[PDB]
């Protein structure tokens, strides 16, 4: 029956497009659920916790920090009615101390005499 | 009871559509300044 | 008056009546359906809804009638 | 190495899941079985997030983003995008975007190196693809079909479009992508194959309903088995 | 109790935040109120000869009698009612400052609303904050028990974790939680020069 | 949670406050209060009404370009959790407000 | 829930009863939909079934493509104009209440959906999830 | 919350508001594809003789011509000439994205 294809693509550009695949993925243990040793998923920890609805997950113990002592600590969200967020900056105190000097500026030169 | 106000609560029920999520709640607030003891009452168990 | 979607037997009117007669019934011409029929049809009469639509379905049971 | 899993028994993984070639974003429901199920997969290798989106479980078609980058829409949370970005490390930028067309993952169809956008997003954020992501962009539709990351899963490796795709199309989007394009269907004739599977380069999870010969395709077009 | 007979027994000597409670209290009165909404009957059609907000029916040719179960008129409210299982959100402390700040929430501010509540002063005492809604209203004496039965719902076991209490007038659209936020939002008025 | 500012007369909309609309552009519409809801819904100006925040600072009733508000933006781009960054934070929110 | 729903569906306030006339958000050539039935609804005795966002209805094509009236297809309710609430407290409504047709299964008829969808619908439904290219 | 305001401000009669128009009017392209724009059988005039600023359709040329002359496109024309009232303005009142606030204004006078 006359009525009854993979697109190659045909180089546009010399750019180098090459696939990516990281070192720890490369170096992993192909999962084999017959060990005694294999990795322990995150099922094995769900279930010696009370079960699937009854485990409840901490998600702060996987998180990434420049220290494991506030891995748990609880960040504000408001205070005085300011979002914290959104004035939370790296650099905050070079920002700050720039309006301190331009503030005890229009002090000395007598903006609230 | 001193009335109502309104919560934001960081619910943590596992297995629920609110799980991990903050979830705005009413509630009554009770004002309770301590009871102070004056007495002691007996029961005993009669046939009524 | 009870039929609920009459805006659909008039292509039936069409394959039993006539063009030459349904021009002259109807002082209207060059349709090119009965979808349109209606709608010229009906701005000819004036038989509009509020907001310039064609009142389509009311026309269609007038043709039917 | 296609895999099969369901999400809470539904077969649209990419609705439910991110995944990218350096980290791996999965919703908050339940149980840990999807989490576990990338984790077989993944292990530790790379990160596997649990996350919510504005609080929904949609997170794979909300989100867009690659190796690089990720890109959340403006109705994220402040608390999810903190998580978002104390979960991963700092080679992966994080982005929320003041921008309409807020399920990211359906408007945006991207690898680590091209990307494929709604021909009607904002130039704003076709900006910001380009800066966060790394890539460059191109304003396209699948055959017509404007949403082109539910319409279209890709990777590094190769590509998979709606089976509606016409011959001469595909050969255009090839020609976009760099990468050989073919047309089928995922979870057993699903047309809407972004949302029904995730991938990357080595790896690629699909819903549990998707016949041996999608995925025949689907790992040979997305060269998923190891020495091809 | 003889080792008590004078001394108090603070609310945190009794409950706990966390654990459920019951509120035994007399409900809120309302004066003689009708059927249809002493007991939610449909009202009859539009200008219903002898009136529409009332039931139609009461008795079949048998039992020759009003029954006691036809819904008719008479006092709503004011009767007596215990609801159960009320989660503690928070049991604060009178003279700990902010009682209404939380971990999330900074301010430093207590419970009292500004203005204070309404109709009830402010909150200058320990107090019990319960999930949801409590029989009787402001004002009134209210009667805490433990929980009759080792409840078995995940939500009895469950730790409350508040991000925020709102703290805002209760007076009217209120907007603002302190009266510091109030004036730093509003700016200087005429009042001050 | 945070606080949003009422579309209308930028007031804070507290969590549990006011009602929202959304348009079919996805562009949300917060009100502090049915005033401002019901305000935008008869296409009343904020900029000629006296007692938004809009007008008083198009009219120059109160101060617009300043350096102490700057601080408060929408952080697109966020940075990881540091006690010393966030407690910086809050001591630099307290500053802020006064010299404000 | 329904077939196709994905998990529970918490209580929102009911926008559309029988007899409602809703907008047709996809592409699929109906212009609106005419609720017909509820899909879930109890019966209680004068009440007339309702709809609200992310419920599944039976609906008829009253103005449109002419390939689609005269047929009685389920629909999932993607906008609303009845203000309902939000868990994370803000009561919210869209500007026209809408709906796009799907299969009994949950897939959509159509390719894509315009303007906004609740999260409450897309959240439910994978399928609508997956073709709307505005959420909230 | 009377009659009057509830019986036309519904969100079934909400008509397009200002900051739309602003945008229809932004452009060549969208105002070009807006006069001259294909044929409706459901629109006033079939789709012809659209008001861009009112954003309401006319019946025909000389209701549109009419109502160029009215005290109702004045209305409107001048509600729309300076800075359209977005979130932007809403937020900077407050002491928030001030700086987008600030050069979106700029980017409108210059533009």
């Amino acid at each position: 029956s006359q009525s009854r294809h993979v697109a190659q693509p045909q180089a546009r550009d010399d750019v180098k497009r090459t696939p990516f695949i990281p070192e720890s993925v490369k170096n992993l243990k192909k999962y084999d659920p017959e060990d005694p040793n294999r990795r322990k998923l995150a099922r094995d920890i769900e279930a010696e916790n009370g079960g699937a609805g009854v485990f409840n997950v901490n998600l702060k113990d996987k998180y990434l920090l420049e220290d494991d002592e506030w891995k748990n600590d609880i960040m504000p969200e408001i205070l005085d009615g300011k979002n914290v967020y959104d004035f939370l900056d790296p650099e905050i105190a070079a920002k700050l101390q720039a309006l301190e000097e331009e503030e005890e500026k229009l002090e000395n030169e007598g903006f609230y005499n | 009871k001193a009335g109502m106000t309104t919560i934001v609560r960081d619910l943590d029920r596992p297995g629920s559509k609110f799980h991990k999520r903050e979830v705005v709640e009413a509630v009554t607030v009770v004002d309770t300044p301590p009871v102070v003891v004056v007495g002691v009452v007996g029961y005993v168990e009669t046939p009524r | 008056e009870h039929v609920t979607h009459p805006e659909q037997y008039i292509p039936g009117v069409l394959k039993r009546c006539q063009v030459k007669h349904l021009e002259r019934t109807y002082e209207i011409s060059g349709w090119k359906d009965a979808t349109e029929f209606i709608e010229i049809l009906a701005r000819k009469q004036g038989r509009l809804l509020k907001g310039g639509e064609p009142d389509e379905s009311g026309v269609s049971k007038q043709i039917l009638n | 190495m296609a895999t099969r899993t369901q999400f809470e028994n539904s077969n649209e993984i990419g609705v439910f899941s991110k995944l990218t070639n350096t980290y791996c974003l999965v919703a908050v429901g339940g149980s840990e079985n999807f989490y576990s199920a990338f984790e077989a997969e993944l292990g530790d290798a790379i990160p596997i997030v649990h996350t919510t989106i504005a609080g929904t479980r949609i997170i794979g078609r909300m989100t867009a983003g690659n190796r690089r980058g990720l890109l959340v829409p403006t109705q994220t949370t402040d608390q999810e995008l903190q998580h978002l970005r104390n979960s991963l490390p700092d080679s992966v930028k994080i982005q929320r975007v003041e921008e309409r067309l807020s399920a990211l993952g359906n408007v945006i169809c991207c690898n680590d190196y091209v990307a494929l956008v709604h021909p009607d997003i904002d130039r704003e954020t076709e900006e910001l693809i380009s800066d966060v992501l790394g890539v460059e962009v191109f304003r396209q539709t699948i055959s017509g079909n404007i949403l082109v990351g539910s319409y279209c899963s890709l990777s590094n490796q190769g590509g998979l479009v709606h089976p509606q795709t016409s011959v001469q199309d595909q050969e255009e989007l090839s020609s976009l992508l760099q990468v050989p394009l073919v047309a089928g269907t995922v979870n057993r004739g699903s047309s809407v194959v972004g949302a029904g599977m995730v991938v990357n380069d080595y790896l690629a999870v699909t819903g549990l309903d998707t016949t041996a010969p999608e995925l025949s395709v689907i790992e040979s077009i997305f060269r998923l088995q190891d020495a091809q | 109790a003889r080792e008590h007979f004078e001394k108090t027994v603070a609310v945190d000597s009794v409950f706990e935040q966390n654990e459920m409670i019951d509120a035994i209290a007399v409900t809120k009165g309302h004066g003689f109120e009708g059927v249809t909404h002493r007991w939610g009957t449909k009202k009859l059609p539009r200008k219903t000869h002898r009136g529409l907000r009332k039931v139609a029916c009461i008795g079949a040719w048998h039992p020759a009698h009003v029954m006691w179960s036809v819904a008719r008129a008479g006092q709503r409210g004011y009767h007596s009612r215990t609801s159960i299982n009320h989660k503690i959100y928070r049991v604060g402390k009178g003279d700990d400052e902010a009682n209404g700040a939380t971990s999330f929430d900074r301010t430093k501010k207590t419970i009292t609303p500004m203005g204070g509540f309404v109709h009830y002063g402010e909150i200058k005492n320990d107090f019990i904050m319960v999930k949801g809604c409590i029989p009787g209203n402001r004002k009134r004496i209210v009667t805490l028990r433990k929980s009759l039965y080792t409840n078995t719902s995940r939500k009895a076991l469950e730790e409350v974790s508040l991000k925020w209490i709102d703290t805002a007038s209760k007076f009217g659209k209120g907007r603002f939680q302190t009266p510091a936020e109030k004036h730093a939002f509003m700016g200087t008025l005429k009042k001050d020069l | 949670m945070r606080i949003y500012q009422c579309h209308f007369c930028s007031s804070p909309c507290y969590p549990g406050h006011g009602i929202m609309f959304v348009r079919n552009d996805a562009k949300e519409f917060r009100f502090c209060r049915s005033k401002c809801h019901k305000a935008f819904k008869q296409r009343r100006n904020p900029r000629k009404l006296k007692w938004t925040k809009a007008f008083r600072k198009a009219a120059g009733k109160e101060l617009a370009v300043d350096s102490t508000l700057t601080f408060a933006q929408r952080r697109n781009v966020p940075v990881r959790y540091n006690r010393e960054l966030v407690a910086t934070t809050l001591k630099a929110m307290a500053r802020i407000e006064e010299i404000r | 829930s329904g077939n196709g729903a994905q998990g529970t569906k918490f209580r929102i306030s009911l926008g559309l009863p029988v007899g409602a006339i809703m907008n047709c958000a996809d592409n699929s050539g109906a212009r609106n939909l005419y609720i017909i039935a509820v899909k879930g609804s109890g019966s209680r005795l004068n009440r007339l079934p309702a709809a609200s966002l992310g419920d599944m209805v039976m609906a008829t094509v009253k103005k449109g493509k002419p390939e689609l009236r005269k047929k009685v297809m389920p629909a999932i309710v993607v906008r609303q104009a009845k203000s309902w609430r939000r868990r994370d407290g803000v009561f919210l409504y869209f500007e026209d209440n809408a709906g796009v047709i799907a299969n009994p299964k949950g897939e959509m008829k159509g390719s894509a959906i315009t303007g906004p969808v609740g999260k409450e619908c897309a959240d439910l439904w994978p399928r609508v999830a997956s073709n709307s290219g505005v959420v909230v | 919350m009377g009659r009057y305001s509830v019986k036309r401000y519904k969100t079934k009669r909400r008509t397009r508001d200002l900051d739309l128009i602003y945008n229809d009017l932004s452009t060549k392209e969208s105002v070009q594809k807006l006069l001259n724009q294909p044929l409706d059988e459901t629109k006033p005039g079939l789709g012809q003789h659209y008001c861009i600023h009112c954003a309401k359709y006319m019946e025909t040329a000389i209701a549109l011509k009419t109502h160029l002359k009215g005290k109702v496109h004045k209305r409107r024309v001048k509600e729309l000439r300076g800075v359209p009232y977005t979130q932007e303005v809403s937020d900077a009142a407050a002491g928030y994205n001030l700086n987008k606030f600030l050069n979106r204004v700029q980017e409108i006078t210059q533009s």
